[PDB]
């Protein structure tokens, strides 16, 4: 069938990460300290 | 109170918060709501949120990398 011969030549068809910041968190920095120099100076006056 | 102080009051803290275990009392169950949304965020070392449990406004969305199911074992 001669009707539907088709013919083809070439063309020239041509058409990730994770990340989210919060604003802060900071735990308790710098834990250390005592309450009995001064309360031994206040009891010592 | 001699171990632990009790109170009846709407403690509205008007800064922020910070503890290592928050639990609920064992006769009253804990409810959390809001109006929005109500959002549960984990992040990695350099501090960037990875892991997002977000109860949005509609229905619920998870964000992570994986999500595994598996049994008590
Ligand atoms: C190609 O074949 C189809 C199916 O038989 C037919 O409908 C169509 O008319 C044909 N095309 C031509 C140009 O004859």
């Amino acid at each position: 069938d001669w009707c539907n011969v088709s013919l083809v030549d070439t063309s020239v068809p041509e058409p990730g990460i994770l990340e989210h910041d919060p604003f802060f968190c900071p735990p308790t920095e710098a834990t250390a300290r005592d309450f009995l120099a001064d309360a031994l100076v206040t009891l010592l006056v | 109170t001699k171990d632990g102080l009790r109170l009846e009051g709407e403690s509205e803290f008007l800064f922020p918060l910070y503890a290592k275990e928050i639990h609920s009392r064992v006769d009253s169950s804990l409810l959390l709501q809001s109006t929005q949304n109500v959002t549960v965020n984990a992040r990695n070392s350099d501090g960037e949120v990875t892991g997002r449990l977000k109860v949005g406004p509609q229905m619920v969305e998870v964000q992570s990398q994986q999500f595994q199911i598996n049994s008590r074992e």
